């Protein structure tokens, strides 16, 4: 009665759903072919959340993977859990974006939406009670920031009322991976801002940082990176598939986080991480769990709190737990870093605590934050942005597929415009 | 350019067959110019003051404030500084049968400060029409209904999926603006009073438990005047060019969804009213902060309304403001939260300025 | 299935086509016969991958290319050599002379007759294609054939296809050495005419080659059968993300972008860091610090222009093999840290990354190691310049006592269309320089 639709878009959200539907079903217990070789019943009160089911007791993912390079989705069918897909919601077409902006959204992708949407109608109206999308990608491209943000603009005018929870990667301040990554990025935020909920921004740099400082992973691959995002796309959807003394579905974590409409980007994070040996001398309790989380080097965001504040944030435990353990921890916080708090909201945490940990742990804890820091990952694409606009960098390849000088002036005012909406909170008063 | 303030006034609207048959206790009073609001708690009596005050309650007592009245009081001196060059808005406020879709746009029989501006504008344009000046007017006339753009003046298709929408766009130095609204070529006043009764016909409206004919949607009434003027010169004349806006707006009202009865369609337009009127509030408060020195971001962004009214609420308009409200017990609340909006919006001011359009061609540079 | 058409042209991308051709069939697993008994072995695959190899029912293998000359002894090399069952004999090769160094010839005169013949062959391979990627075309500036027949041919092309990248691989001509006295006025009448159709013409020095395989390989006397088997290494790497799996895959359209601000500054430059021989292949780490640096080292550069006289406006970075990617990223930080690599102001990125899990394979007979992991960098550079200009002054130098003009207006060519090219050619040379200028 609480579903989630699973779309992919482009490279990076592929090959992160195909980690990701390889950590769910390590929880609900399904195998490679959708079969069932579980232990506990509560793997299956609730897999219509994710999951629906077929004839042979089997269970197919809502997933519908769009690309526009045929090249990655044949990667995810030949690996390990390929075949539980199914093969109608493999969408895809020809003449890849090119890492252009305006071909995922004006020229190819503009051929090809239509054959998306018709799936996700199908995979909706076949839903008892719709709680909101869910869709996986990265700025920087052209597939997932083009047909990516379409798809959105297309679902909120035809499904309003539900949440579109976007998980997607911004550009890193250091070493890019896409020479025109501004140029996409603030197109992109133009969209984000106006169609969607909740927002969880990730970098690279940082889950470079994460598996380099505290994992202590020497030869870290995407396959790595992206078991750290999974296990952040699964903590906030908990409390809707397991049960808990304190639950919290999507919509609790929106209203709770999001105080202004436009302020709905959050810096993500888990706990607790360690090393192949190091879990030997620590141990497991909500005080080590919330050091961690509230610890600028956990974060996901390559953006550091302590140059601003916490508007909102949210800490959603699992496991066996004192909810005073919970509660005097997440308010000893407030109360000794208050200056990194906002004084006109007098409580600035939730919490929500499931009682069924992750497949191999005592207990786990996901942290999701509203920070006046976001403005780091804007600025830095804002003056990018303009010391290439201002010459005209790399646009004929925008301008030639239908595309105006505007309307990247427009995405320019709205970023600055959001960034300034976090400055006013910045400072004291 | 130089400091000016929004004009606000306030409409003290007679009971209504609801109030007079659910017999209430007139609870607005005005002291002179002063507004006063006498709570049935007794508490005390709240008391509020404005550049100007209406009461249209009565129909015989001295202070009788009727259409032609308020507009001579207010919409007259907008034109006088339209005609000067600058740009004027004028925007309505209030709660649900208030007399908003009155005091702008007025009955058959009791027309509006928008059929009494512009017949005057076009008469004093018309007594003005000398070789001199060449005169130069369009119009628009649009709507917001669920966050949507509509165009008023544009006839409906054979089909009843006709409100085609449109949408709006960020021009980098005129501002925002409508992509797609069919401006009209303005000759005189019977040609503005066709297309404001096809505009209004084509309206969204709909009957409810506290009105039989409000307004679902916001609406924008848009004028552009343009004055080219000519002067002797030793090259081409007809240089000199005054283009002023004129904007007229006719708000929706609050509506707690329970003296209005509603469901389906009617709520969603009224949760989406809500949300708008909101953000508005947003931005007076803002910019009355502003007005104080402090430093203070404005919401234009979180509406459509407000980001077509951009540049009027504060920006570059000699703006004013009516706000209406009922004299009854049972719409204390909304007359309270309308009275200190109101009075919250006299602290803004904007920096207004003659629309000379010669910026880097001769004449801006050799001022 | 994803496709890219080769074209080759002249005796000098003819003997490249023969070096990458050896090398796409043995990385695949193709026999010079066509067949593949891996999947004769196995029951079929797409080992035999379709971007340049199609596929026919008794198992053989042709490959998507095109063999144009107009001198029969460089393809009668090819229908009588190793490789003769596996190309269609169809190679449209001319029975007639040759351009004898004379763009007018290879483009009007002896170009006619044969382009038609060309252009349905290239047609006929694009009709069995689900979707076209590009072209990838070989010639050498200084023949007629290289430099005319590829200025006629790009020039239809831009109009029956239009919208597709069409890449160049060219060789450019030496400051000091060179094989005819008439390189330069062949080479500017080409860009002339390229400029406006083609979309990234990467560009080599056959001078570069000479001396990278001095130093690192230490061969004191190669001939051209070393050149290309390391020229056919650089089009391999940016062919393999359409050929293997890999994390970061760039296509083609990727290289048109990020490499080409401006559409006619489109005169990147390649190189490729791991030219070690078999003794130096042990004694080294091979790392992706060490092989990265080493692509911005000047004397790996494939083309004679030190780049420190100029400034990067974008940078792509193929890498292979056992690639981590946080090793690539600490690389691309310590690049940043240094000054003698200095960026436009316009381009805070700079670069662009790909990543590829199938190593580099070793061509037997031949002189480069196995190595497991290897890099190909493809710079937009503003030093190009000094040899825009090192060219032009040959030109003017030549043509103000208008020698060797009447060969060329013999075969059907203005007095001033050289004039109007050299003009062409002293606009660039301003574009530039105003592109490299620090904004205010
Ligand atoms: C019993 C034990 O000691 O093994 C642990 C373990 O030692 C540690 C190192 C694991 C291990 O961490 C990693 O290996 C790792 C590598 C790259 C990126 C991220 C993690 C572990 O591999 C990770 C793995 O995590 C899980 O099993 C969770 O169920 C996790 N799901 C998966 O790992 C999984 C992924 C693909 C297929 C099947 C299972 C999960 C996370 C979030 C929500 C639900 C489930 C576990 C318990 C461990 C190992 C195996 C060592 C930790 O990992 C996580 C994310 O929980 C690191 O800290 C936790 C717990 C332990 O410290
Ligand atoms: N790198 C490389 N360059 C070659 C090779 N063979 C010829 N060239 C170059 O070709 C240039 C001379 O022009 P050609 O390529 O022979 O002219 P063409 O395109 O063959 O046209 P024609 O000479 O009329 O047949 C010189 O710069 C040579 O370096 C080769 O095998 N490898
Ligand atoms: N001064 C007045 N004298 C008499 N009747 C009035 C007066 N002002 C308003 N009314 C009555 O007000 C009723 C509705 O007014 P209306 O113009 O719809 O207010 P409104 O603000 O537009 N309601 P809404 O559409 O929700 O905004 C009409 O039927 C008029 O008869
Ligand atoms: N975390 C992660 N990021 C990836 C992966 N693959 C690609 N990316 C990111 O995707 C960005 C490039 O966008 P891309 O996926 O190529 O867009 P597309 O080509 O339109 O699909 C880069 O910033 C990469 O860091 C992956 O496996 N994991
Ligand atoms: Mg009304
Ligand atoms: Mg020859």
């Amino acid at each position: 009665m609480r579903e989630i639709v699973h779309i992919q878009a482009g490279q990076c959200g592929n090959q992160i759903g195909a980690k990701f539907w390889e950590v769910i079903s390590d929880e609900h217990g399904i195998d490679p072919t959708g079969s069932y070789h579980g232990d506990s019943d509560l793997q299956l009160e609730r897999i219509n959340v994710y999951y629906n089911e077929a004839t042979g007791n089997k269970y197919v993912p809502r997933a519908i993977l769009v690309d526009l390079e045929p090249g990655t989705m044949d990667s995810v069918r030949s690996g390990p859990f390929g075949q539980i897909f199914r093969p109608d919601n493999f969408v895809f077409g020809q003449s890849g974006a090119g890492n252009n902006w305006a071909k995922g959204h004006y020229t190819e992708g503009a051929e090809l939406v239509d054959s998306v949407l018709d799936v996700v109608r199908k995979e909706s109206e076949s839903c008892d009670c719709l709680q909101g999308f869910q869709l996986t990608h990265s700025l920087g491209g052209g597939t997932g920031s083009g047909m990516g943000t379409l798809l959105i603009s297309k679902i909120r005018e035809e499904y309003p009322d539900r949440i579109m929870n976007t998980f997607s990667v911004m550009p890193s301040p250091k070493v890019s991976d896409t020479v025109v990554e501004p140029y996409n990025a603030t197109l992109s935020v133009h969209q984000l801002v106006e169609n969607t909920d909740e927002t969880y921004c990730i970098d690279n740099e940082a889950l470079y940082d994460i598996c380099f400082r505290t994992l202590k992973l020497t030869t870290p691959t995407y396959g790595d990176l992206n078991h750290l995002v999974s296990a952040t796309m699964s903590g906030v959807t908990t409390c809707l598939r397991f049960p808990g003394q304190l639950n919290a579905d999507l919509r609790k974590l929106a209203v709770n986080m999001v105080p202004f409409p436009r302020l709905h980007f959050f810096m993500p994070g888990f706990a607790p991480l360690t090393s192949r040996g190091s879990q030997q001398y620590r141990a497991l309790t909500v005080p080590e769990l919330t050091q961690q989380m509230f610890d600028s080097k956990n974060m996901m965001a390559a953006c550091d709190p302590r140059h601003g504040r916490y508007l909102t944030v949210a800490a959603i435990f699992r496991g066996r737990m004192s909810m005073k353990e919970v509660d005097e921890q997440m308010l000893n916080v407030q109360n000794k870093n208050s200056s990194y708090f906002v004084e006109w909201i007098p409580n600035n945490v939730k919490t929500a605590v499931c009682d069924i940990p992750p497949r191999g742990l005592k207990m786990s804890a996901t942290f999701i934050g509203n920070s006046t820091a976001i403005q780091e990952l804007f600025k830095r694409i804002s003056e990018q942005f303009t010391a290439m606009f201002r010459r005209k960098a790399f646009l004929h390849w925008y301008t030639g597929e239908g595309m105006d000088e505007m309307e990247f002036t427009e995405a320019e005012s709205n970023m600055n415009d959001l960034v300034s909406e976090y400055q006013q909170y910045q400072d004291a008063t | 350019g130089s400091n000016s303030q929004v004009t606000v006034a306030v409409r003290v609207r007679p009971f209504s067959k609801r109030e007079k048959t659910e017999k209430a206790s007139q609870v607005v009073f005005t002291n002179g110019e002063e507004i006063t609001v006498e709570h049935p708690d007794m508490k005390q009596v709240y008391s509020f003051i404005y550049d100007v005050s209406f009461w249209s309650f009565d129909e015989c007592h001295p202070g009788y404030a009727s259409q032609t009245t308020v507009y001579e009081t207010l919409a007259a001196p907008l034109l006088d500084r339209a005609f000067e060059g600058y740009n004027t808005c004028l925007f309505a406020y209030g709660q649900t049968g208030s007399g908003k879709s009155y005091t702008m746009m007025g009955l058959n029989e009791e027309p509006g400060i928008i059929p009494r501006f512009c017949e005057d504008l076009f008469a004093q344009i018309a007594k003005k029409q000398t070789s001199e000046v060449s005169y130069h007017l369009e119009m628009s006339f649009f709507e917001v209904y669920n966050e949507k753009i509509h165009d008023l003046l544009v006839c409906k298709g054979e089909n009843g999926q006709r409100k085609q929408p449109l949408r709006a766009r960020e021009h980098p130095v005129s501002g925002p603006y409508v992509e797609g609204l069919s401006m009209n070529v303005v000759s005189s006043y019977s040609d503005i009073q066709s297309w404001l009764e096809l505009g209004n016909k084509q309206r969204a409206t709909a009957a409810t438990g506290m009105n039989d004919k409000s307004s679902r949607s916001h609406s924008v009434f848009t004028l552009v005047m343009t004055q080219t003027k000519t002067e002797v010169v030793e090259g081409e004349e007809h240089d000199h060019r005054i283009t002023s806006r004129i904007n007229l707006v006719d708000l929706a009202g609050s509506e707690r969804c329970s003296t209005a009865h509603s469901s389906g369609q009617r709520l969603k337009e009224g949760v989406s009213i809500n949300k708008s009127l909101l953000t508005l509030g947003k931005v007076i408060s803002a910019l009355s902060e502003q007005a104080n020195g402090k430093r203070v971001f404005i919401p234009y962004r979180e509406s459509t309304l407000t980001w077509l009214l951009k540049e009027s609420l504060g920006g570059n308009s000699k703006t004013a403001m009516i706000a209406t409200v009922s004299p009854a017990a049972s719409n204390i609340e909304e007359t309270l939260s309308t009275l200190r909006y109101a009075t919250q919006a006299r602290l803004i001011v904007n920096i207004a300025k003659v629309n000379e359009d010669m910026n880097a061609k001769l004449i801006r540079e050799l001022k | 299935m994803r496709e890219c058409i080769s074209i080759h042209v002249g005796q000098a991308g003819v003997q490249i086509g023969n070096a990458c051709w050896e090398l796409y069939c043995l990385e695949h697993g193709i026999q010079p016969d066509g067949q593949m008994p891996s999947d004769k072995t196995i029951g079929g695959g797409d080992d035999s991958f379709n971007t340049f190899f199609s596929e026919t029912g008794a198992g053989k293998h042709v490959p998507r290319a095109v063999f144009v000359d107009l001198e029969p002894t460089v393809i009668d090399e090819v229908r009588t050599g190793t490789y003769r069952q596996l190309f269609h004999p169809e190679q449209l090769i001319t029975g007639k002379e040759d351009a004898a160094n004379n763009y007018a010839r290879g483009h009007y005169t002896i170009g006619k007759e044969i382009i038609d013949l060309v252009l349905d062959r290239i047609r006929k391979l694009a009709d069995q294609c689900t979707g076209l990627q590009g072209f990838l075309v070989f010639h050498s500036f200084g023949g007629g054939t290289g430099s005319g027949f590829t200025s006629l041919l790009m020039e239809r092309l831009s109009v029956d296809y239009g919208k597709k990248s069409k890449l160049e691989f060219s060789i450019y001509p030496a400051p000091q050495v060179s094989t005819a006295v008439v390189e330069p006025y062949n080479s500017i009448l080409t860009t002339h005419t390229t400029l406006e159709h083609s979309d990234c013409a990467f560009m080599v020095d056959n001078e570069a080659i000479y001396d990278i395989c001095r130093r690192n390989l230490d061969i004191e006397r190669p001939t051209y059968t070393n050149l290309n088997r390391l020229i056919s290494q650089i089009v391999s790497s940016i062919t393999a993300s359409l050929r293997f799996d890999g994390a970061l895959n760039v296509d083609l359209t990727e290289f048109q972008t990020n490499l080409v601000p401006y559409p006619r500054i489109h005169f990147p430059l390649a190189t490729y860091a791991p030219v070690i021989s078999a003794e130096k292949a042990y004694h080294e780490q091979l790392s992706v610090a060490e092989i990265t640096n080493a692509c911005f080292e000047p004397a790996n550069q494939m083309v004679k222009c030190d780049p420190r006289h100029g400034k990067y406006m974008a940078c792509c970075l193929l890498y292979r093999g056992d690639v981590v990617p946080k090793d690539v990223n600490a690389a691309i930080a310590t690049i940043k840290t240094k000054r003698s690599i200095q960026f436009v102001d316009w381009c805070p990125t700079g670069f662009k990354v790909g990543i590829n899990y199938q190593p580099p394979t070793v061509v037997p007979g031949g002189d480069l190691a196995k190595v497991q992991r290897a890099v190909c960098m493809l710079s937009n550079t503003t030093a190009i310049a000094e040899a825009w200009a090192r060219l032009d002054h040959k030109f003017d130098l030549m043509y103000a006592k208008r020698a060797f003009v009447h060969w060329y207006v013999g075969e059907g060519m203005e007095e001033g269309e050289f004039s109007e090219a050299r003009e062409d050619m002293a606009a660039l040379e301003k574009d530039y320089e105003e592109v490299g200028v620090d904004s205010v």
